[PDB]
């Protein structure tokens, strides 16, 4: 049920932000970051998909 | 309700002419149905009928 | 001759739906209070304006 992520038309990206600084092909890089939650939860948007293939 | 619109068929917000599968039926022209109706939650619902996706073939 | 037009703007958070600041006004308040009174054996008490 819930099978969503056949619709993510791509935003590929090559990934400034890999290992050691400098650039990399990486499909888990950060895009956007929420931590505004007052409780200390962080609500971080990898560039992957898990879950619903 | 409101009626949804690909620019020359007003169909049903959640009944195209390729209803249902429309990302199975035509993909690119799902895409540009993304394009035209972003403004519209019944074309949002029909995504959701994509979404929780019920096709023809596939039983689900 | 490879070029990048690039845009950005700004929007509201995710905290706007629930958890938000109030630059309030307010002007000449209101007097209103509560008593408990003793009469005749009765511990009794009212609220009122
Ligand atoms: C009545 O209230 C007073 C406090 O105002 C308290 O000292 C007293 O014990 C109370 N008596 C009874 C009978 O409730």
């Amino acid at each position: 049920n819930f099978n969503v992520y056949k619709a993510i038309r791509p935003y590929l990206a090559h990934c400034p932000d890999c290992g050691e600084g400098h650039s990399c092909h990486s499909p888990v890089a950060l895009e956007r970051i929420r931590n505004e939650a007052t409780d200390g939860t962080l609500k971080i948007q990898v560039s992957l998909q898990i879950g619903i293939k | 309700p409101v009626m949804c619109l690909l620019a020359n068929t007003t169909f049903p917000c959640s009944q195209p002419p390729c209803t249902p599968c429309c990302y199975e039926k035509e993909p690119e022209e799902t895409l540009r149905m993304l394009e035209d109706n972003v403004m519209r939650p019944g074309y949002y619902q029909l995504l959701q009928a994509s979404l929780t996706c019920s096709p023809h073939r596939q039983r689900r | 001759e490879n070029t990048q037009l690039s845009e950005a703007h700004v929007e509201k958070s995710e905290s706007c739906k629930t958890e938000f600041a109030s630059a309030y006004r307010a002007h000449t308040a209101s007097a209103s209070a509560k008593l408990r009174v003793l009469y005749q054996g009765n511990n009794v008490t009212v609220s009122a304006y």
